[PDB]
RNA sequence: GCCACAGAG
DNA sequence: ATTTTTTTGCCTTCCGAAAATTTTG
DNA sequence: CAAAATTTTCGGAAGGCATGCTCTGTGGC
């Protein structure tokens, strides 16, 4: 638990930080593979549904 | 006001009995709670 | 013949007496027939 | 798995549970006009108030 | 009901097959042939 | 002849949020539509906040059919009803 | 008048859809339902579900 | 001796309890003093000497109260009767049916011991105007309407009826339904049009009123 | 009845025949055995499992009574330890538990 | 297009 | 022309077979 | 009284349904 100075004002914390390096893993699901809007769009020849 | 079965004006001797239940029981059920609550804080008052 | 029902309901499993928390007894049973349960002598059938 | 059976469960309940509503005399019908309860729960009050 | 021309027990044996239109039916768009593969109902209309 | 009288109204006079989100939506759909306001508006151009305002002082000219299950109706003007 | 306030505007207000509500309010804790053993009143023997 | 005797004496005495507080219930005139007959007064009357219970004996006539006609016009004597045979058949509900249509009576509880007969059961509705009811003894140990479960049920007459349905504003086929041979309305003897208040009793709100109608 | 037969060990079985009595007889072999003046029985002893008295112990330090004993042609004792209990309804009388003390016998009434 | 598994909450 | 299964529970309708009851001789 | 017709009761098999709700990919026919 180290003693951290806060860098948005400066002071002090008013209590020790867990401090340390973890090992971090970074998963394949991105945000920019998931992202979709449709608006108006192709249809289905049966149901004449989106 | 409470109504018979039958559709008329029900005697002061016989209002609490089962077969005259209306659907504004729990109306007048209310009332009688609000009441005594109020009640209950006079007596409070009487009493100290 | 050694599997035959002589006495007793024929669809209750088995029957125990539980103490409740008041110290009095009553008995709870596994089983089909409440009828005959609530119409049992010694078992109140109107609180079964 | 117990959101597969869940699940199951909450589609028959809505399905049959769909159609009630409160009408304006607070008697509690079907779609085809039957009263299921003549006032909601027996004081006509809502839950979420 | 009797009441209807179209009420009668003779109504529910096939004698008339209608067609339903090629638009609920549609043949499916080209894969890797050149041919289209046709709809389960048309070949079993043809089958008929 | 199903009407019932103004006198022998029986129906609850508050509105219901379901009658209050009809309203607007009513009344929105009016305004997009090009129909005059009685609302001295500020600047506001979207038809809803527009429809808002004008129940907000209760100047807006619709009423409510209210149809009882056996089909007699019960109508009551806007700005009659409590909000 | 506080009261008279909150009990008026408790009732169950017309039109809702409160067969629908209940469905959901009934199948919802199903979900959050997890299972668990139970028996009836200190007895080991029952375990009724 | 013991088991064979004193077990279906009580069992007897109970279900003939039920039975008069059943007939008291549909505003039959029978006395309060009538319904707690206790069992040593039940053997001294209704038993015979060597100690047989005489069912012939016990089967009686009811007479509506003053009140019961005043709400309800068209009711009219009934006559209850015990059965002495273990099973009944064909015969003896004949028998039974002749003697309500020759003595003119509006309707008939018949109280069967073990079980009744599929054909006994298709030759009730024989007589038009009167109506048959048949019960169990076992049925009739312990009453279910003064079951913890079971609500009041109150019967309503045609007045009655109408007056709800004038005041709710709806046709008898949009109330809730109640069948008959359903245990109350078997007791209250039920016909089919007929409405019954039940007075529900809800933590919630207290008491409060429901109603279903016969089919 | 499990029996076999001695001369092939098979399953024997037991036949009316014409004669109308019963034999131990093989269907497969040519052996009989009758059993005119002879008894046969397979008995099956029914486990049995202990029983707890649940009227025993309640005849300790209570009241006597008058009571003649049932067995009176095999002994003529008087005083009984006896007790009472319900076991029924409330509206019909409570019975009485009461053992003879000479010759056990134990029987109650209403 | 139909199946087939693979994952996400 | 030898020859595995690969979830688990709940529900109604049908359909002889046997049992129960009445009905003809 | 017991033979014959009618009705009820009782099984095992034959059907059916459930086996979440959405969403994103690939690989092979
Ligand atoms: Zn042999
Ligand atoms: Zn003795």
């Amino acid at each position: 638990k180290d003693m951290l100075y806060s860098g948005i004002t400066g002071e002090c914390l008013q209590a020790y930080i867990f401090f340390g390096p973890i090992y971090y893993q970074k998963l394949k699901h991105m945000v920019l593979d998931k992202m979709h809007a449709r608006a108006r769009g192709p249809r289905a020849v049966l149901t004449r549904q989106p | 006001v409470r109504y018979d079965n039958s559709g008329c004006l029900v005697k002061r001797e016989d209002l609490n009995k089962a077969e005259y239940v209306d659907q504004y029981d729990a109306e007048r059920d209310f009332y009688h709670s609000l009441r005594e609550y109020i009640n209950g804080k006079a007596t409070a008052l009487a009493n100290l | 013949l050694p599997d035959v029902v002589v006495k007793g309901l024929p669809d209750i499993s088995r029957a125990v007496i539980n103490i409740r928390d008041d110290g009095k007894r009553e008995l709870l049973v596994e089983g089909y027939g409440l009828r005959d349960v609530m119409c049992t002598d010694g078992v109140i059938g109107s609180r079964t | 798995v117990k959101t597969a059976e869940t699940g199951y469960m909450s589609r028959r309940l809505m399905k049959s549970l769909e159609d009630l509503s409160c009408q304006y005399d607070n008697t509690v019908r079907t779609s085809a006009n039957g009263i299921v309860q003549f006032t909601y729960g027996g004081d006509g009050l809502d839950p979420l108030e | 009901d009797a009441t209807v021309p179209s009420g009668r027990p003779e109504t529910y044996i096939w004698r008339y097959l209608p067609a339903p239109p090629v638009c609920i039916r549609p043949s499916v768009m080209m894969q890797d042939s050149p041919a289209s593969n046709e709809d389960d109902l048309t070949v079993k209309l043809t089958e008929i | 002849e199903k009407a019932i009288p103004k006198d022998q109204r029986a129906t609850t006079p508050y509105m219901t949020k379901y009658e209050r989100a009809r309203i607007l939506g009513t009344r929105a759909l009016q305004i997009s539509m090009n129909a005059p306001v009685f609302v001295d508006l500020e600047g506001e151009t979207d038809p809803l906040r527009i429809a808002m305002k004008e129940l907000a002082e209760k100047k807006i000219p619709l009423v409510i059919r209210r149809y009882l299950p056996d089909g007699s109706f019960e109508d009551w003007s806007v700005e009659e009803l409590i909000v | 008048e506080i009261a008279l306030f909150k009990y008026r505007k408790a009732r169950l207000e017309p039109g809702t859809a409160i067969g629908a509500i209940g469905a959901q309010s009934i199948g919802e804790p199903g979900t959050q339902m997890t299972l668990k053993t139970f028996h009836f009143a200190g007895v080991a023997s029952m375990n009724v579900t | 001796m013991d088991q064979e005797n004193e077990r279906n004496i009580s069992r007897l005495w109970r279900a003939f309890r039920t039975v008069k507080e059943m007939v008291k219930d549909r505003g039959y005139f029978i006395t309060q003093e009538e319904v707690e007959l206790p069992l040593e007064d039940f053997k001294a009357k209704y038993c015979d000497s060597m100690g047989r219970p005489q069912r012939k004996m016990m089967s009686f006539q009811a007479n509506p109260t003053e009140e019961s006609i005043s709400k309800f016009p068209d009711m009219g004597s009934l006559w209850v009767e015990f059965c002495d045979e273990p099973s009944v058949g064909v015969k003896t509900m004949k028998t039974f049916v002749i003697h309500i249509q020759e003595k003119n009576f509006q309707t008939g509880i018949f109280v069967y011991q073990n079980n009744i007969t599929p054909s006994a059961m298709k030759l009730v509705p024989s007589i038009p105007p009167a109506t048959i009811e048949t019960f169990n003894e076992a049925a009739l140990v312990v009453n279910i309407t003064h079951h913890e479960l079971v609500p009041k049920h109150i019967r309503l007459s045609s007045d009655e009826k109408r007056e709800l349905l004038k005041r709710y504003r709806l046709k008898e086929s949009q109330l809730p339904r109640i069948q008959r041979a359903d245990p109350v309305a078997l007791y209250l003897g039920l016909k089919r049009g007929e409405v019954v208040k039940i007075i529900r009793k809800s933590e919630t709100s207290g008491r409060y009123a429901s109603y279903r109608i016969c089919m | 009845m499990l029996s076999f037969c001695p001369s092939c060990n098979n399953m024997l079985l037991i036949t009316s025949g014409d004669s109308g009595v019963y034999t131990l007889a093989c269907r497969s072999c040519p052996y009989e055995f009758p059993i005119e003046g002879i008894e046969i029985y397979d008995r099956k002893k029914l486990p049995r499992k202990e029983v707890d008295d649940v009227l025993g112990g309640g005849w300790d330090n209570v009241d006597q009574t008058k009571t003649q004993c049932p067995n009176y042609d095999t002994c003529g004792g008087e005083s009984a330890y006896f007790f009472q209990l319900q076991i029924r309804s409330a509206d019909e009388p409570m019975t009485t538990f009461y053992k003879c003390v000479n010759c056990g016998h134990r029987w109650k009434e209403n």
